[PDB]
């Protein structure tokens, strides 16, 4: 089943997730994500390295740019 | 064509490996590689169908893509092979992989941009074209997300499971193909690719020239492995939804199967290779 949708300011950049299976978001650019088997995300942009939730892929991803725009896929 | 340890070149051969990649790169043909390694590794999913990555084939897909490169090298000169980088003996930023001459080093801490190397931006001649963001410099940050690269003593317990692998052949699975490429256990091939950072720590981690180099190690950790296992093959063998069966063939290529790849002999040798023993 889906997790909870969320929004927030992180960094100065806003970040949103949604179920769709889930889409997240970097200041409204669409940031891929994946669900692993055990339950945990990782992102295009840290794609190695799973965390537990959406969130913290967004989170993740917002501090992997370092103020960059993100490019929509 | 001999698969040789990267801290073994001599200068020439650093030269010349550096000099062919730079010349896929100008020629537009590089990207193309980003490209295709981005496209599989978004795309293979636990649930889903899985070629690339998170599954049994993760070896073999990695080796036909990397003979691909090794060819394209090849085109530009026929001298030069594909170098493999021992991150287990090669594991600080001191190793000669990571110096001027070679790959360059890691990113300064301000926006991880690579200041040194034939492929620091500065040169004019390494873009970073196909990118998930607005940057087009290379970055890294060497140790930075994770303190250490693995150990040889675990490499070792890694090469010891002996089975290939194991349903549900996903990231979840027990067995080798899982632990060698590091979603479950102490995490080898994953774990190198947080430990460089930048590029090669997302989908378009052929970027950063170490892609290769890495997977050059992986791919002769399998061929480890197999010395080792002469008895175990890959699996599975048949009927398996959504997953590369030993006798199906691979996307994007369709014309190979895992099983034209298992014996890695009929395309290169290494350097060295342990042959079976106890
Ligand atoms: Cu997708
Ligand atoms: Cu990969
Ligand atoms: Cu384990
Ligand atoms: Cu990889
Ligand atoms: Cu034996």
């Amino acid at each position: 089943a889906a997790p909870e949708s969320f929004d927030e300011v992180y960094k100065g950049r806003r970040i949103q997730g949604r179920p769709a299976g889930y889409e997240v978001f970097v200041d409204g650019v669409q940031l891929h994500v994946l669900r692993n088997a055990d339950g945990s995300w990782i992102s295009v942009v840290s794609h190695y390295d799973p965390v537990p939730t959406p969130r913290a892929a967004a989170r993740a991803a917002v501090d992997e740019l370092q103020g960059a725009p993100l490019l929509p896929f | 064509t001999v698969r040789k340890n990267q801290a073994t070149l001599t200068a020439d051969e650093k030269r010349r490996f550096v000099a062919a990649v730079l010349e896929l790169k100008r020629s537009g043909r590089y990207d193309e590689f980003v490209r295709t390694h981005n496209e599989f590794i978004m795309s293979d999913t636990d649930s889903g169908e899985r070629t690339g990555h998170r599954s049994p084939s993760f070896l073999p897909w990695h080796r036909r893509f990397l003979l691909d490169f090794e060819q394209a090298l090849q085109s530009v000169d026929s001298s030069v092979t594909l170098p493999y980088w021992d991150w287990s003996a090669d594991r600080t930023v001191r190793a000669s992989l990571w110096a001027p001459d070679f790959l360059g080093g890691t990113g300064r801490s301000t926006d991880g941009r690579v200041m040194d190397g034939p492929f620091a931006a500065s040169t004019g001649n390494w873009p970073i074209n196909v990118r998930v963001d607005s940057r087009t410099y290379l970055r890294r940050s060497l140790g930075g997300s994770v303190a250490e690269l693995p150990t040889r003593a675990e490499v070792e317990s890694v090469l010891a499971i002996s089975a290939y692998d194991l349903p549900p052949y996903n990231s979840a699975s027990e067995g080798f193909r899982n632990h060698l490429e590091g979603w479950r256990g102490v995490n080898l091939h994953n774990r190198v690719h947080v430990w460089v950072g930048g590029q090669m720590a997302t989908g378009v981690s052929p970027n950063d020239p170490v892609f290769w180099l890495h997977h050059a190690y992986v791919d002769k950790l399998w061929a480890e492995w197999q010395r080792r296992h002469p008895d175990s093959a890959y699996v599975p063998t048949g009927g398996t939804p959504d997953v590369v069966d030993l006798n199906e063939t691979m996307k994007p290529w369709n014309t190979v199967r895992p099983a034209d790849l298992l014996d890695h002999t009929a395309y290169y040798t290494f350097d060295a290779l342990e042959h079976h023993h106890h």
